[PDB]
């Protein structure tokens, strides 16, 4: 596709810009560049149409251009709402009628703020099942760099967990994450304390809670 | 009334066939070219096919050529993309939109339906168990208490989950699936609310798996 870069960030109020660079056969030769903007879950949205249109209704914090084979798309006063993928797309002289840009995550900055964490037991209703599923969630923090890991009876544990984490949040602007930690009933009624250890650069050492298996 | 609603979408065999639709609404559609554009999981758009207002000239994308074909009708309004020899790596939400260029085209897509799921696999429709994750005294944070329910080992997407059927939106985290070793997906619904409103307000998560009829209602609660 054209070249975009993965990811853009800016903090409220600034102006940034993503870029998109093409060939002489599209964005460079012709007035054809149309920018999208895709939030989480939603479909696309037109922002940009031949190089610097907006369509009526697009807020003019949005601008397009276009110097040699390369095309932008500027926000100005950049909004936590803001954050989406931006996509760009251009005609192009060749077999090839269309074609879309590599896409940019757009990151609005924001300040730190630690993870708060909660653990969850498996449920008496799954374990009737032979697998039990321990969560961790660590809500709300900034920037999205966490790191979680989880303890059986003080034993750090290896490859049994996976993480998902949420896009970032469209009005407070932060991320969420969840640790779910897969384990056999048998091998978890073996154990007893149940931890989830968090780490963050808005917390000064690791924050940990557990539960103890069989405790009120 | 402009909109585009799709469907069709599905969990289809590989090498098997599928057939979308594209239903145009509050425009004349036989004026504009339309267009399908899809996105795999976690990916970018990917321009697929493309038809002229009157069908004369369909254009289609390389990646796609050999097996797909585009199509239309302007009295029902109606953009197919029959959809043959379906293979994984079609495996993508499909869109349809509108270049609003009347005379001359835009190559710009303002107009666009809502998605429709296209899974290819050769697994089954499997519906999600839903577990509560309970209110927990190990973490009781002043204010603020967190409870969710767990939607494990289901295939395909999507699952949808609500609260208190829609009531409670604010606070709420439903995270992205993600796939098991298993070959099923699962994924947690979380909120964050009052400590002090668990003894005044019941919880309870609305769980939809549509491609196998799972309907789940689970209540997450203390102790
Ligand atoms: C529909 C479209 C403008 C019209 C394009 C289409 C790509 C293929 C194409 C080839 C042609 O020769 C005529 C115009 C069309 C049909 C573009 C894809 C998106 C863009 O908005």
């Amino acid at each position: 596709a054209l070249t975009q870069p993965a990811s853009v960030s800016g903090s409220p109020g600034q102006s940034i810009t993503i870029s998109c660079t093409g060939t002489s056969s599209d964005v460079g030769g012709y007035n054809y560049v149309s920018w999208y903007q895709q939030h989480p879950g939603k479909a696309p949205k037109l922002m940009i149409y031949g190089v610097t249109n907006r369509p009526s209704g697009v807020s003019n914090r949005f601008s397009g251009s276009k110097s040699g084979n390369t095309a932008s798309l500027t926000i100005s006063g950049l909004q936590a709402g803001d954050e989406a993928d931006y996509y760009c797309s251009s005609y192009t002289s060749t077999r090839t009628p269309y074609v879309f840009g590599t896409g940019t995550k757009v990151e609005i900055k924001r300040t730190v703020a630690a993870p708060s964490v909660f653990i969850f037991p498996p449920s008496d209703e799954q374990l009737k099942s032979g697998t039990a599923s321990v969560v961790c969630l660590l809500n709300n923090f900034y920037p999205r760099e966490a790191k979680v890991q989880w303890k059986v009876d003080n034993a750090l544990q290896s490859g049994n967990s996976q993480e998902s984490v949420t896009e970032q949040d469209s009005k407070d602007s932060t991320y969420s994450l969840s640790s779910t930690l897969t384990l056999s009933k048998a091998d978890y009624e073996k154990h007893k304390v149940y931890a989830c250890e968090v780490t963050h650069q808005g917390l000064s050492s690791p924050v940990t809670k557990s539960f103890n298996r069989g405790e009120c | 009334q402009v909109q585009l609603v799709e469907s069709g979408g599905g969990l289809v065999q590989p090498g098997g066939s599928l057939r979308l639709s594209c239903a145009a609404s509050g425009f004349t559609f036989s004026s504009y070219a339309m267009s399908w554009v899809r996105q795999a999981p976690g990916k970018g758009l990917e321009w697929v096919s493309a038809i002229s207002g009157s069908g004369g000239s369909t254009y289609y994308a390389d990646s796609v050529k050999g097996r797909f074909t585009i199509s239309r009708d302007n009295s029902k309004n109606t953009l197919y993309l029959q959809m043959n020899s379906l293979r994984a790596e079609d495996t993508a939400v499909y869109y349809c939109a509108r270049d609003p260029g009347l005379w001359d085209y835009y190559y710009g897509m303002d107009v666009w339906g809502q998605g429709t799921l296209v899974t290819v696999s050769s697994a089954s429709t499997k519906g999600p168990s839903v577990f509560p994750l309970a209110p927990s005294s190990k973490s009781t944070s002043g204010g603020t208490a967190a409870l969710g329910c767990l939607v494990k080992d289901y295939f395909p997407e999507p699952v949808t989950v609500s609260w208190n059927s829609g009531a409670l939106t604010s606070s709420v985290h439903t995270f992205p699936a993600v796939l098991q070793s298993s070959g099923l997906y699962s994924l947690s619904s979380v909120v964050t609310v009052p400590s002090s409103s668990l003894g005044t307000q019941t919880y309870i998560c609305n769980v939809n798996h549509k491609p196998s009829n799972t309907k789940v209602d689970k209540k997450a609660e203390p102790k």
